[PDB]
């Protein structure tokens, strides 16, 4: 009965552990493609600039 | 093994991070929405450059421009207008609502406020007819389910082994008066305890045995040797320690 | 509770019945020591010594016989419920016969309805009635300490008128409906009904011997039909059977239904008859055998038989005994047809089928102590007595059987596999090869009384198997009235499996003690099999003060045998216990260890989820305030992309004209919010005005609170079993 | 059990034990004999679990097995809870005799 529950449980931070590392890794691709969108913007900020 | 202690600490200290490693799963899922939500938002800005790229050159055409007499709003300037006509209409049912149960409220409190000048006791009764409606809710639901398992049944879509089901009870009132109901209670139930009947026929014969399982048990008895199964003296005295 | 069985194995032998019985026997001792022995041989063989039953039990009392008054001794086995009197060692009543016995009783019988007892001599019959129950403890005439009961001798004038003439068997007829019937077999192979309504003449007469068409002639040749076992020697009942329809002409549409009589012959021939004391006697009662045996023997299963037993099981099992101790189990089996094929020249065209007898198994007892004797005696003689058959009222694969010097206990640990098999489907052939494993009977000698050969021994006088109130028990009453009590086994447990312990372990992941949580007993069934003992020693007699001290070369050699069986089956197997609880134990203790480790290792961890989590939502508000950031940068130059358009559209001037009224329905709208906040505001000043006068608190009774928390959970347990129900049947129809 | 998540799970065997019993009911066509080989089997299972030392994390749970049972020295350990004697004699009764006839009654009493 404990044993079952102790394996059970060292299974579901297993789990959590896989699925924290996973979204570190997403937010690491999000904070590199926002560089590529804020990279593609500052040449359009700097062509209104010059016309107004 | 152990003591009746070590092994209830196992049980305890068990349960006591189970509980946390839901709490922290919990996070784990709501964060991935969070960034799921972040993701999505990230693309709406890479179509928002294209979209600024594109009417950046529409913008430098000089056929484009007597066109615009006739264009309709932006896609921007049109759902601005479509948000403020759907808060204008909800600002518009809410003050109605707000008002029509603030009316309510006060039919119920000039109710109570007449209901009071004439005496004591509903509270009781909305208690027990709302305990008698759940019961009768609880029958039904249980009638329409029987009912579906049956159909299931009869097209052989379920079939089924045995489950069971409750009882009620109830309590008695202290403050002297209700003895002979008891009692008369108790004597309806004594008196409706009282006595039943009788049976006769002839014993049920055993059943037959198969033909053919008894000419297999003839078959197999008549092959068998049947060496003597001897009450067991001990196979060597000639291992007396005298 | 088990507290109670201790109290009376001390008790009951010290009983003062038994003291009167022991002190009667040393009274009938002091008068024929000496008259010189003059010149004359009597030309006759000694009586055959008869094996004794003069005890019966009934509804949780014993019942003694006493020929020295009489009289029955009754003496209850149940105690005064509670209350803390012991059970009185004087307390008992006597049961006077009116009429008393004119022959020796070695037999008595209790019939099917509970009510008429059998007092069987060699040469007559009488019988007892029970006289009427009443009083504070259900006791005979309300608690008297001498009784008389009603006696009736049966078939009286026809012992009383032939000297030659003696019983061999008797029973009572099979039927709890019908008025009490007995049965006879006498010394002239004949079987003889009686009813108690007509004690003096036969309701029904079986004729055993084939002597049709010759009259006319006496009497002499009883000498050498003996000699040749043509005498019949025992019988018993089978079950309620249905007649084989071939023994009636082709003309009855009902079922008739008998009991099949099993008559055994001294030679060993048994044969078979159907009787019913209800039906007309057209057919009924034709003797029908010699029964086959097989497999065919070469000795020809001895010519020494002497008792037999017929177990109330389908196919019927025949117990057949011999004076030697052999016991042959004798499955009863219908006759085959013969397929018509190759086979001329017949002479009778009217063959009845008749059913054959298979021998599953024959059994050897130890009658007396086998000791070692040197290898060079051809002449010493095996001891031999008449064995005793009795039917167990609480285990249909046991069965008991007494003798001259000792108990013996037999069961049959495939009669479970022969029900399994009858029981399952035509196709299956497994329950028969299951009924091929070598699983033997079990024996057990109980009560040894014979253990030395110059030992005299003590033949046993009275045996009953009480069933309901101590438990399963035995009870043995011997030729000098000694008291003896075994508690038996409720189960005729069969042998289990060969050791489930030489598992080497292997890791992954899973225990291997989930297998052994499904079945709860499963370690103690474990330590119960390696426990399992295959013999015992007896238990002995003790020995009188009268008996002559034997040789002491013989105790060596029945002590040399008892402490072997000690360390063979016993000590051997307690420290198999020990070995094994031990490495049950050690594994349990290093398992504790292992979910400890486990434990904190997943305590160390509980710290790097959260020291963990808190980083991801940090690092997540940054990459969103960031996207934010982006979006305004965004909207900024989308914002300007737009400002730079040289005249209005027609839809910018129609938005406008639309935006301009707006702010006159936001008047009368804001108009609207005031006068419900003014409203609101009005009704929650005049509730609060009415705030100073008490309400009564409303007091549920501290059983009224319990009804609606006892509905409450009536109705909510209700609730789940339907949440249960519904989830059930969406597993079972998956679409 | 609402307030002891730590006893709860034994309040309950002890509590549903409390429901196994076999009580006499009026309206209901059963034998003495039927209650009483029922009572034989409810007794031998509370007893399995006083064996399996079920209780011996809670002393009043274990003192309530031993009552149910008919221990007479348990009951007498109740005394305090016992205001006379005629009530200590109908609880032994119903943990001891639950067959109990007008003409055994004296010897209890």
């Amino acid at each position: 009965e404990n044993g079952e529950k102790i394996t059970s449980l060292h299974r579901e931070v297993e789990k959590v552990k896989l699925d924290q590392k996973r979204l570190d890794q997403e937010l690491d691709f999000i904070l590199s493609q926002q560089k590529e969108l804020e990279d593609l913007l500052s040449p359009l900020e700097e062509l209104v600039k010059e016309q107004s | 093994v152990g003591t009746s202690e070590e092994m209830k600490m196992l049980r305890t200290e068990s349960d006591d991070l189970h509980t946390f490693l839901l709490e922290i799963k919990e996070t784990t899922e709501s964060l991935h929405g969070d960034i799921s939500s972040l993701k999505t938002t990230l693309l709406e800005g890479f179509a928002g450059v294209e979209e600024a790229r594109e009417q950046n050159e529409r913008n430098r055409d000089s056929g484009y421009l007597h066109l615009l007499y006739k264009r309709p709003l932006d896609p921007k300037s049109e759902a601005q207008l479509q948000e403020i006509r759907r808060l204008h209409q909800y600002v518009k049912f809410a003050v109605q609502d707000v008002n029509d149960v603030l009316d309510l409220e006060w039919d119920q409190h000039l109710e109570q406020k007449k209901k009071q000048r004439h005496l004591l006791v509903p509270e009781r009764e909305t208690l027990f007819n709302t305990l008698a409606n759940n019961r009768e809710i609880i029958n039904q639901q249980r009638k329409r389910l029987n009912h579906l398992v049956d159909s299931l049944q009869q097209l052989r879509l379920y079939k089924q082994t045995s489950l069971w089901s409750l009882s009620s009870a109830v309590p008695s009132q202290s403050s002297i008066h209700s003895f002979d109901s008891d009692l008369e209670s108790l004597c309806n139930a004594l008196l409706k305890t009282t006595i039943e009947s009788h049976t006769k026929s002839l014993p049920k014969v055993p059943a037959k045995l198969s033909p053919m399982k008894q000419a297999q048990l003839r078959n197999f008895l008549a092959k068998r040797k049947t060496p003597p199964v001897r009450s067991t003296a001990p196979a060597s005295l000639s291992r007396s320690a005298f | 509770p088990v507290g109670d069985g201790e109290l009376w194995q001390t008790w009951l032998p010290n009983h003062v019945v038994f003291l009167r019985l022991r002190e009667g026997l040393k009274n009938q001792s002091p008068t024929e020591a000496e008259k010189p022995a003059s010149s004359s041989l009597p030309s006759s063989p000694p009586p055959q010594l008869l094996t004794r039953n003069v005890v019966f039990g009934l509804g949780g009392e014993l019942f003694l016989w006493d020929g020295e008054d009489s009289s029955f001794l009754v003496v209850r086995l149940r105690g005064p419920s509670g209350g803390g009197e012991e059970p009185a060692l004087s307390q008992y009543q006597r049961l006077l016969c009116i009429n008393p016995p004119l022959f020796e009783i070695y037999q008595v019988l209790l019939s099917p309805t509970q009510h008429h007892v059998a007092l069987i001599g060699i040469k007559g019959l009488m019988v007892l009635e029970l006289p009427k129950r009443w009083g504070k403890n259900s006791e005979f005439e309300g608690g008297k300490s001498t009784v008389n009961c009603s006696t009736t001798p049966v078939a009286e004038r026809f012992f009383t008128s032939s000297t030659s003439l003696t019983l061999k068997h008797a029973a009572w007829y099979p039927s709890e409906i019908l008025d009490p019937h007995v049965v006879l077999l006498t010394s002239d192979n004949v079987i003889r009904i009686y009813s108690l309504r007509e004690p003096q003449t036969p309701t029904n007469v079986i004729i055993l011997s084939e002597a049709e068409e010759e009259s006319l002639v006496l009497n002499k040749g009883r000498a050498y039909t003996a000699s040749l076992g043509e005498t019949a020697v025992a019988f018993d009942f089978g079950p309620l059977a249905a007649v084989p329809k071939t023994l009636f002409g082709q003309n009855g549409k009902d079922e008739v239904v008998a009991y099949p009589l099993y008559i055994l012959y001294e030679n060993g021939e048994t044969f078979l008859t159907y009787i019913s004391l209800l039906h007309s006697p057209g057919n009924i009662g034709k003797l029908l055998g010699p029964l086959p045996m097989h497999p065919a023997a070469e000795d020809n299963y001895g010519y020494d038989a002497c008792a037999v037993l017929c177990l109330p099981c389908v196919p019927n099992i025949l117990v057949i005994a011999t004076e030697s101790g052999m016991l042959y189990h004798c499955v009863v089996l219908e006759g085959e047809e013969e397929d018509d094929h190759t086979s001329e020249k017949s002479w009778d065209s009217r063959i009845d089928l008749i059913p054959s007898l298979y021998v599953f198994e024959c059994v050897e007892l130890e009658l007396a102590l086998k000791l070692a004797s040197g290898e060079d005696d051809p002449f010493d003689s095996d001891f031999s007595c008449p064995v005793k058959l009795h039917r167990d009222p609480k285990c249909p694969s046991r069965y008991h059987c007494t003798h001259e010097a000792g108990v013996h206990s037999v069961g049959l640990t495939w009669i479970h596999k022969l029900h399994k098999f009858l029981g399952s489907d035509e196709e299956d052939k497994d329950s028969l090869q299951e009924l091929s494993t070598e699983q033997k009977c079990f024996v057990e000698h109980i009560l040894c009384t014979k253990p030395l050969p110059c030992r005299q021994p003590a033949p046993i006088r009275g045996f009953w198997i009480v069933p309901d109130i101590l438990g399963p028990t035995m009870i043995c009453i011997t030729s000098t009235y000694e008291c003896l009590i075994w508690p038996l086994l409720s189960t005729v447990h069969p042998a289990s499996p060969p050791l489930l312990c030489t598992r080497e372990d292997v890791e992954v992941a899973e225990s291997p003690l989930r297998v052994l949580a499904e079945t709860p007993d499963s370690f103690e069934k474990h330590i119960r099999s390696i426990l399992q003992r295959s013999v015992a020693n007896p238990a002995f007699l003790k020995a009188s003060e009268k008996d002559i001290a034997p040789p002491p070369e013989e105790c060596l050699q029945l002590l040399s045998r008892a402490t072997q069986v000690f360390r063979e089956q016993y000590i051997l197997k307690q420290d198999l216990a020990k070995e094994e609880i031990q490495r049950r134990v050690k594994l349990l203790c290093d398992q504790k260890k292992k979910q400890l480790e486990d434990l904190s290792y997943c305590r160390e961890e509980r710290k790097s989820l959260r020291e963990m989590a808190e980083r991801l939502a940090d690092k997540y508000e940054e990459a969103k305030e960031k996207q934010e950031d982006i979006m305004n940068r965004m909207k900024k130059l989308l914002h300007s992309f737009h400002s730079e358009l040289p005249v209005l559209s027609d839809s910018e001037r129609d938005m406008k004209k639309e935006l301009q009224l707006i702010p006159d329905q936001l008047r009368h709208l804001g108009n609207a919010i005031k006068q419900v906040t003014m409203k609101k505001d009005y009704q929650q000043q005049k509730m609060e005005k009415v705030l100073s006068l008490p309400k009564p608190t409303i007091i549920l009774s501290a059983y009224q609170r319990k009804c609606i928390q006892s509905i409450l959970k009536e109705e909510g347990e209700h609730i789940r079993e339907m949440v249960k129900q519904i989830n059930d049947i969406r597993n079972h129809v998956n679409f | 059990a609402d307030a002891s998540p730590a006893s709860a799970g034994i309040c309950r065997i002890m509590g549903d034990l409390m429901r196994t019993m076999p009580i006499l009911s009026p309206g209901n066509t059963q034998t003495l004999t039927e209650l009483e080989l029922k009572w034989q089997h409810w007794h031998e299972e509370c007893e399995r679990y006083l064996q399996d030392s079920t209780f011996a994390t809670s002393p009043h749970l274990e003192s309530l097995l031993k009552i149910m049972l008919g221990d007479e020295a348990a009951l007498l350990e109740q005394k305090e809870l016992l205001s006379n004697w005629y009530h200590f004699l109908v609880t032994r009764l119903l943990y001891s005799n639950p067959t109990v006839k007008p003409i055994d009654l004296h010897y209890y009493a």
